């Protein structure tokens, strides 16, 4: 438990975000500008930050990879060698043969 | 007055109207068909009477493509909105709409006729000789229809053509979509009024174009070189109208609007070309059989790029708006549908793997998804859009959700097993079959049924 | 079916007087939507349809009984030889 | 793209270019009925149109596949023994034909034959060289290659000496099974 | 210009792209005579593309070749595990 | 609340199917009497007579609107002059109440927004090439294989029998070569 | 060689010939894509 | 690509530190099938599907500028159901440029 | 992250819970749900929060069924869908306990990679 924190705390601390470089060209908000607008605004998605998203996805690619490989090498089985082939008698006439 | 009218509205609602009504023959004629294949025997066709089947699939062919998507998705929605799309006043040409929708009825009853008065044979929608050229005279009034049709159709384009000269707006997309349509239109028809008249000469006039020595694969050409910008004059109004309502709907402004627009040009040159891709299995040259399998496989360039165009506007939108919408769903479930059709038809596309699935329910389904499903639902969700517009009522559709889901679901179950019979594989254009296909074709059938019980309830 | 008042993760956000406002309630109350029996034949309902699509409806076996056996018998004492876990499939 | 009428457009010379097409832009245009207007319009189109990145892969587009069209239809015309637009082979019967069964052979060894055709064992399990040997002398004979087909074909190993079963599938592995049991000569 | 942004030909040449509708003529022309040239010098040269003696070993055919080589493994592989239809019956 | 129970007076269920009496009861095919009324039908629809059998369109009962100095009636907009200036008050639609029914009331607020527009032209740009290309690369990755199965089934075998097959209405007919 | 009851067979089924099996194999090959076609594009179908 | 109009920072300062975004209603109401009167005559129920447009709605801001029902294409702009002549004085599709004349100004 | 370091003038609210509320709703009854998650009648407004004193750009968020049954509510107070449920509680804790984030996301990815590979083979 103590590792686990140690290890959320450490994870935590790396993925605070840094402000975005914004790739638009807008305005500086006037100093001292406050919360302007209100809650019933259409809402607005709630999106990760890239390095959070980086983790979990890379997470969820580990996962999935090391599942099929725990269901191919403990849940399926390989295939035995197939059975001889030995010389079989074949059936003497067609079914449909006129007699 | 009813007939005499020349608004360009009411013109609009006529389309819509008589494609209703020559729908339910059409829809009739696929519920024979599929009742006939629920199982192996005779069900309700006699053996004696397999002529009837050769003609109930041949006439569904002709009356759903012709007199019923397109005069909907061509004629009804294009008359309606294109006038007002462009502000303008009314159409171009006002005596010339009144008489394409008229030459439309004439040539619907033409044929509905033939099936009473003449023995009743069939050939396929596609009409290959020498098999239509030694029919009977059912064979000769299909053909008087057709070419009926295709004076109104390119009478009609001419007419949106004109809007080009009259136009006070912004082309939008969606004008964008007729024109290239009505371009398509004014070169392929010209072609198959040439070859139609062929199969006339030979049927009534005592020609030797279709007897040795002439070669049968020259009406395949010429008939193909009609066909397949035929399918994409059928698919491009509805690409038109998926525009439209997603950007409405969903309040965004159309994304790589010129994008778009030399999409659908892309489109229609790309489908100018690529023809043989129904003629793969007749013999062509090596080289001939390369270029058009290559020129086919690019058409998904342009095509993917429209869809990918619209998943974008979906994307995004407002979470508040409600979304169950029947046109929103709809415009929605084309985008899920036609992905289908298309990726099938780029298997198909490859010929090697064509020549196992030529000439097999596999490209039944393909087709279908497209058309039966997209262009279907393309038009409901047109028309449904335009519903305050138009005025109708007397229907519960506008907010139906029940109607949309178990549409999507029985839809699917009629032609998703006609893909998996195609590697089976079970011919097209037959009545009879082998036992072992029965699971198939049934769970198809059962699929039919439900799909007819649920169009009465909208009323 | 009187549902139980799930406090949740922070029990002092729900500590407050409700009145006519109904109560948090635990999750289990959502997947059977307050035990409704309709919801629940409509449950049943979709695992049904969801057999007959993947599947096939498997309520036909019990019908399909008598002439599975004699097809299976027929496959083993004329049909083609097969080998292993191959003699469980009969077609 | 400018915003002022007064700051001029660029124009290179020749037959496609900004001069070039403010000249015939117009022609048919009922809208350009004064410079002012007809310059505001011009430039508004050439705006949309032409400074708009997505559409320049469209125009590659319609040059790749037209440049491919045009020259499959020159190379039947010019070079397939099949079509005839001279008539001194055609007012002749077919065993006379000499100069159009001259081009028969050359037509039917294309380069991009040569170069794909030992790729089919990217395609066939067993046997995928049942068809190379022809002793009469038409085509070349042919040798399978080396490497799996570059793009999708990730269900066969990236090079045929890495797969174990490879030799043994091989038509000449096959046909020594069947000729030591006297079943068939190939 | 090939499997190109043009934003990224507008930004970089801007000189060779001041003219936009020349700009959109050379992009036709270029892909144009790439169609073209492939038909004829790629497709069409007869009885050529025959060498088989030459086929292409990159270096990662090596790589995983002298690997092999090094162990047992190429020539396990190379062998013939069956030259036999029918199995001995005890 | 029941926003129906608000104008329920207004909605009196009805007596007749379709809304109209048998025409023996009453004849709504006859043209009203009403003074005023006369291209009306009994029943409010507009007349045969006036619609078809008596069309304007088509030269009945001639009567041009425009006067002699080319003008007509205009409605002018409600003025009222104030602070030194003349103003224009327009016309607001009535109430939705009075023309839907439902009172205006808890209406649930959708606020001012301006369009949601996609951002980042360069990240766009790049995002429209992808929607372009990658579809392209899959065509290219088919393109190599598509040439070789198609050179496959057109190769030059040497092939040591003929089976001649003739397909005739309706069965297959096979010619193959007999032992000497 | 004949049809059976109830079976995919997607792709095709008991080739016997080496042309046979490059049909099947085709198909097998692009089916992947076509696969990530249709789910990449029908992921992002959504508000 | 469109990214909205651009933004100085000069205008973008209130004039007041209270200074919040307007919560104006852009909901025009609740609606559902226009209900004519039994009363009514085709004339008089006319003229109320004429008064029951929502294209003809619009919302007043705090300045007394309404900002209208808009669409982005013209067929929303006709009357629902669409009459038989629609747009007899020609829709004006305004564009802005930077260019004047002197005739309109005045000194 | 809109409100975290990319806009910094809309109300940021407080996250109640990273797990949704499960509620009875009737149809044609009107809730209020709470959007700063100060309130003590979670999910709806208790008239002593924020949203309630329409303090700070917080107002209550009006929502009504179409049908009664159940239906879970955003604890977050950040779901697109809010005041509805979609899985932005989960999305919102994943941001605040990365690692954790992690650990749920593999557990997931593994159980699906397993019966999917499984199942097809
Ligand atoms: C071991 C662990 C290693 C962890 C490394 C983490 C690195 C990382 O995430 O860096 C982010 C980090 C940002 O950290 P931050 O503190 O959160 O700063 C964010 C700021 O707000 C602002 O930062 P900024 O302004 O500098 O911009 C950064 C932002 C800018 O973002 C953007 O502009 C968007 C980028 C994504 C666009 C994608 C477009 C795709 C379009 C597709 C179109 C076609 C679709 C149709 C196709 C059809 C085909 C048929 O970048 C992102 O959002 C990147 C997101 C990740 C992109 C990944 C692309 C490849 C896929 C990888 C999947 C995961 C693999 C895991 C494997 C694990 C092992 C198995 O970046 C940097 O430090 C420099 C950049
Ligand atoms: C010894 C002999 C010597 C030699 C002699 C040589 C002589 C040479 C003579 C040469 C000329 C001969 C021809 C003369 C034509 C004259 C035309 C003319 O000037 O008329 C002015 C005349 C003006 O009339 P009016 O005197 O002012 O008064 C008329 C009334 O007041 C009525 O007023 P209205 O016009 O407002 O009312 C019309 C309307 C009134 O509306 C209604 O009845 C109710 C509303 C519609 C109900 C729903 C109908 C279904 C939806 C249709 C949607 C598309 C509509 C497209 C537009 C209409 C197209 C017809 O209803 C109709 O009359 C027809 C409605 C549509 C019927 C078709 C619908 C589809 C049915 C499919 C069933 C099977 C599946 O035109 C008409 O009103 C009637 C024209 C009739 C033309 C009929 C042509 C029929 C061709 C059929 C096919 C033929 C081949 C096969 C036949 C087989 C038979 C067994
Ligand atoms: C068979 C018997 C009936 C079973 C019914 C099952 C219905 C399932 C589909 C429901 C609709 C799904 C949907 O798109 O919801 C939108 C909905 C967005 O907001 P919403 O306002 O709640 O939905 C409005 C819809 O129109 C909601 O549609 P509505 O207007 O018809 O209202 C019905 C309402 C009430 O419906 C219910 O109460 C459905 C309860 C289903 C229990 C199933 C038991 C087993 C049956 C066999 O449904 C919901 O509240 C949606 C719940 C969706 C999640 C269902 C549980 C999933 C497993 C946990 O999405 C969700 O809440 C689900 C997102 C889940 C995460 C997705 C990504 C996960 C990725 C990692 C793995
Ligand atoms: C850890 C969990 C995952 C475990 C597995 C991971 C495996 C590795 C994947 C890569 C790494 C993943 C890393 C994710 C980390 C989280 C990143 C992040 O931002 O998190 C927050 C982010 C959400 O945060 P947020 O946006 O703030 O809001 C929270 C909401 O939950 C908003 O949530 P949302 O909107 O993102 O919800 C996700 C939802 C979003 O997407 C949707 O909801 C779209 C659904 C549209 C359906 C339209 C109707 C389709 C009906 C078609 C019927 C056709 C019938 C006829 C067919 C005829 C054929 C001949 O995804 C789906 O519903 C999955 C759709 C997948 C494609 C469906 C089509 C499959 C086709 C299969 C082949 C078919 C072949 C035959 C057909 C023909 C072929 C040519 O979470 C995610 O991104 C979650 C993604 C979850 C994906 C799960 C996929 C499961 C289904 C697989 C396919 C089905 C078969 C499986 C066997
Ligand atoms: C409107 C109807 C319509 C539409 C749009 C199409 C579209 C296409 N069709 Fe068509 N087709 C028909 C209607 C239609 N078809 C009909 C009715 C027949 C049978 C007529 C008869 O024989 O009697 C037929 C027959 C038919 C055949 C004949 C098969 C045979 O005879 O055995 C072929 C094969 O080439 C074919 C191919 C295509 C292709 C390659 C497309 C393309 O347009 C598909 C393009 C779309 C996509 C590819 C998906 C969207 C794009 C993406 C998702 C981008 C990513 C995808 C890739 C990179 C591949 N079609
Ligand atoms: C667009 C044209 C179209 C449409 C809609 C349909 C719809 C359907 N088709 Fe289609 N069909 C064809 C065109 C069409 N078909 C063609 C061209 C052929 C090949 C002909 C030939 O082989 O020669 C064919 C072949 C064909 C066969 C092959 C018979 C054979 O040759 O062996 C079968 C049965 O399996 C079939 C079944 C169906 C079914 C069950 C429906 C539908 O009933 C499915 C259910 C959907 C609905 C019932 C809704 C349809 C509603 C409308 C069309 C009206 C829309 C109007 C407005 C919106 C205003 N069709
Ligand atoms: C005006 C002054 C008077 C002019 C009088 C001209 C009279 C004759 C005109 C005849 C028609 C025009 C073509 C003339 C061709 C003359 C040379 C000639 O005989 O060519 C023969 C040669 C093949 O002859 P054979 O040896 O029989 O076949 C061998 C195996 N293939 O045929 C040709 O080259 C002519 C036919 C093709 C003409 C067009 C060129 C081919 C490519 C067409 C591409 C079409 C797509 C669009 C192209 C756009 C522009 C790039
Ligand atoms: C970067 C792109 C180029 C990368 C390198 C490509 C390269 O060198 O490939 C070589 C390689 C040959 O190498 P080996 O087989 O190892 O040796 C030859 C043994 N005889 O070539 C290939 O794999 C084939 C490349 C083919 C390109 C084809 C281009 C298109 C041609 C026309 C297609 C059809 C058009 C339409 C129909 C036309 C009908 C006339
Ligand atoms: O036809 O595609
Ligand atoms: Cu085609
Ligand atoms: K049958
Ligand atoms: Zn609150
Ligand atoms: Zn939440």
């Amino acid at each position: 438990a103590a590792v686990r924190s140690q290890i959320e705390a450490a994870v935590y601390k790396w993925t605070r975000p840094r402000p975005p470089r914004l790739g638009v060209a807008v305005p500086r908000s006037p100093p001292g500008t406050g919360i302007l607008f209100h809650t019933n605004m259409q809402t607005i998605r709630y999106s990760l930050s890239p390095k959070v998203w980086v983790l979990v996805t890379g997470a969820a690619l580990v996962g999935v990879f090391s599942g099929q490989r725990f269901a191919q090498t403990v849940l399926l089985s390989k295939n035995p060698p197939n059975p001889p082939r030995y010389r079989e008698k074949p059936p003497v006439r067609h079914p449909h043969t006129p007699d | 007055f009813y007939i005499l009218v020349n608004n360009n509205k009411r013109i609009g609602i006529y389309y819509i109207k008589l494609s209703i009504i020559i729908g339910i023959l059409g829809i009739v004629l696929s519920y024979i068909i599929r009742v006939e294949l629920y199982n192996s025997g005779n069900r309700i066709i006699k053996y004696d009477n397999v002529n009837y089947y050769n003609m109930v699939i041949t006439l569904h062919g002709l009356l759903m493509i012709f007199y019923i998507i397109m005069p909907g998705l061509y004629g009804g929605i294009p008359l309606y909105i294109l006038p007002i799309l462009s502000v303008i006043t009314d159409i171009v040409l006002p005596r010339i709409n009144n008489i394409s929708i008229i030459i439309v009825l004439i040539s619907y009853i033409v044929v509905i006729n033939s099936i009473v008065i003449e023995y009743n044979i069939g050939t396929g929608w596609t009409l290959y000789p020498p098999l239509s050229i030694i029919g009977t005279v059912i064979v000769n009034m299909i053909l008087y229809g057709l070419i009926i049709i295709g004076i109104s159709s390119i009478i009609s384009a001419i007419n949106f053509m004109n809007i080009l000269i009259v136009i006070d707006g912004i082309i939008y997309v969606y004008i964008w979509s007729i024109i290239i349509t009505s371009v398509l239109l004014i070169i392929s028809l010209p072609i198959l009024n040439g070859i139609l008249l062929m199969i006339l000469s030979d049927i009534y006039f005592n020609s030797i174009y279709f007897i040795l020595n002439g070669d049968v694969v020259l009406y395949q050409h010429l008939f193909w070189y009609f066909g397949h910008p035929e399918v994409y004059i059928l698919i491009l109004p509805a690409f038109g109208i998926i525009s439209i309502i997603l950007s409405v709907l969903n309040n965004k402004i159309i994304f790589g609007m010129k994008s778009m627009i030399l999409a659908i040009i892309m489109i229609s040159i790309l489908g100018s070309i690529v023809w043989a891709h129904h003629i793969y299995t007749v013999g062509l040259e090596l080289d001939t059989k390369i270029y058009f399998n290559n020129l086919t496989l690019i058409i998904s360039i342009p095509t993917g790029n429209k869809i990918y165009n619209w998943i974008i506007l979906y994307i995004g939108s407002y979470n508040i708006l409600y979304n169950g919408y029947q046109s929103l769903i709809f415009s929605i479930m084309f985008i899920i549908i036609f992905i289908i059709g298309g990726i099938t038809g780029i298997i198909i596309s490859i010929d090697i793997i064509d020549i196992g699935l030529h000439d097999t329910y596999y490209i039944v389904s393909h087709f279908h998804y497209i058309l039966s499903i997209g262009a279907v639902i393309s038009l409901l969700a047109g028309i449904l859009l335009l519903k305050d517009i138009i005025g109708y009522y007397n229907v519960i559709i506008k907010i139906n959700k029940y109607f949309g889901l178990l549409l999507f679901i029985n839809i699917n179950i009629i032609f998703t097993p006609q893909f998996i019979i195609g590697f089976n594989v079970m011919p097209r254009r037959i009545l009879e079959y082998s036992d072992n296909i029965i699971v198939w074709n049934l769970i198809s059938s059962i699929g039919s049924i439900s799909t007819i019980l649920i169009l009465l309830s909208i009323f | 079916y009187t549902p139980s008042f799930e406090r949740g993760l922070n029990p002092e956000l729900t500590s407050g007087d409700y009145g006519d406002m109904p109560k948090p309630q635990p999750l289990i109350d959502f997947f059977t939507q307050n035990r409704n029996p309709w919801f629940g034949f409509a449950m049943f309902c979709g695992f049904n349809f969801l057999w007959w699509a993947f599947f096939g409806a498997w309520q036909i076996r019990p019908l399909w009984a008598s002439q599975r056996k004699s097809l299976a018998e027929a496959d083993r004492l004329y049909g083609p030889t097969k080998y292993g876990v191959g003699k469980k499939y009969i077609n | 793209p400018p915003t002022r009428l007064s700051t001029p457009l660029y124009s290179e010379g020749g037959a496609f270019t900004v001069n070039w097409w403010r000249n015939r832009y117009g022609l048919y245009s009922r809208r350009q009925t004064d410079p002012m207007l007809a310059e505001f319009l011009f430039r508004q189109q050439v705006k949309e149109w032409f400074y708009d990145v997505p559409s320049y892969n469209y125009a590659a587009l319609v040059g790749l596949a037209l440049g491919i069209l045009v020259a499959v239809i020159w190379r039947h015309f010019l070079f397939n023994p099949d079509v005839y637009v001279r008539r001194q082979e055609l007012r002749k019967m077919w065993p006379d034909r000499h100069r159009q069964f001259a081009y028969a052979v050359p037509y039917l060894n294309p380069q991009l034959k040569n170069l794909l055709l030992p790729y089919k064992n990217s395609f066939i399990d067993n046997e995928p060289d049942y068809a190379d040997y022809n002793p009469v002398g038409l085509r070349p004979q042919r040798v399978m290659a080396i490497r799996r087909i570059p793009g999708f074909f990730w269900a066969i190993p990236q090079y045929f000496f890495e797969d174990p079963l490879y030799t043994s599938c091989s038509t000449k592995n096959m046909q020594t099974i069947y000729k030591k049991l006297g079943y068939s000569e190939l | 210009s090939i499997f190109t942004p043009m934003d990224w030909m507008f930004y970089y040449f801007p000189n060779y792209s001041r003219d936009k509708v020349a700009l959109m003529a050379r992009q036709i022309k270029i892909h144009f005579a790439i169609g073209f040239a492939l038909v004829f010098l790629v497709y069409h040269p007869p009885y050529k593309g025959a060498d088989y003696g030459n086929f292409h070993k990159s270096p990662l055919y090596w790589y995983k070749y002298n690997q092999l080589e090094r162990s047992g493994q190429l020539q396990e592989n190379l062998r013939i595990k069956r030259d036999w239809f029918y199995d001995e019956d005890p | 609340k029941s926003y129906y129970d608000d104008f329920k007076d207004r909605l009196k269920p009805g007596k007749y199917t379709q809304g109209r009496c048998p025409q023996s009861e009453g004849d709504y095919r006859q043209e009203s009497k009403t003074i005023g009324r006369e291209h009306l039908n009994d029943d409010g629809t507009r007349s045969k007579r006036y619609t078809v059998k008596e069309a304007d369109a088509l030269g009945y009962h001639y009567h041009p609107p425009i006067d002699k100095k080319g003008q007509v009636y205009v409605k002018g907009p409600n003025t009222v002059i104030e602070r030194g200036q003349t103003w224009i008050k327009g016309y607001e639609l009535p109430s939705m109440e009075y023309t839907y029914g439902p009172k205006q009331e808890d209406i649930p607020f959708y606020p001012r927004v301006k369009l949601n527009v996609w951002g980042n032209y360069n990240l766009v740009m790049k995002v429209e090439f992808l929607f372009f290309y990658l579809p392209t690369i899959i065509v290219f990755g088919i393109c190599i294989p598509v040439y070789t199965i198609n050179f496959a089934q057109e190769e030059v075998i040497y092939t040591t029998m003929t089976v001649k097959v003739t397909g005739r209405q309706w069965y297959w007919v096979y010619e193959v070569e007999s032992p000497t | 060689d004949i049809p059976w009851p109830a079976r995919t067979d997607w792709g095709g089924h008991d080739p016997a010939t080496p042309f046979a099996e490059l049909m099947i194999n085709t198909h097998s090959m692009f089916w992947p894509v076509a696969i990530f076609i249709y789910v990449s594009a029908i992921y992002m179908v959504k508000k | 690509i469109y990214e909205g109009q651009t933004v100085q920072e000069s205008e973008l300062i209130p004039q007041e530190d209270d200074w919040v975004i307007e919560e104006t209603n852009f909901c025009l109401g609740r609606n559902c099938y226009v209900r004519f009167r039994e009363e009514d005559d085709l004339a008089r129920r006319a003229l109320h599907q004429m008064d029951s447009q929502l294209n003809k709605m619009h919302t007043r801001l705090r300045d007394g500028t309404v900002i209208p029902y808009m669409s982005f294409h013209p067929d929303e702009m006709v009357d629902r159901p669409a009459p038989i002549h629609t747009f007899s004085e020609k829709p004006l599709l305004k564009w802005t440029w930077d260019e004047t004349y002197e005739e309109a100004y005045d000194d | 992250t809109w409100t975290e370091i990319w806009w910094e003038h809309d109300p940021t609210p407080k996250v109640a819970q990273y797990r949704p509320y499960v509620c009875t709703v009737e149809s044609g009854k009107v809730y209020w749900w709470c959007a700063c998650g100060e309130s003590k009648t979670q999910p709806w407004v208790d008239g002593h929060c924020k949203c309630s004193k329409r303090e700070g750009g917080f107002r209550p968020r009006r929502w009504e069924p179409e049908h009664d049954g159940v239906r879970l509510f955003c604890g977050c107070k950040s779901c697109f869908s809010s005041p509805t449920w979609n899985g932005g509680c989960f999305t919102k804790w994943m941001q605040s306990n990365p690692a954790g984030g992690m650990l749920y996301c593999f557990a997931a990815a593994f159980g699906f990679g397993t019966l999917t590979v499984y199942r097809k083979f």
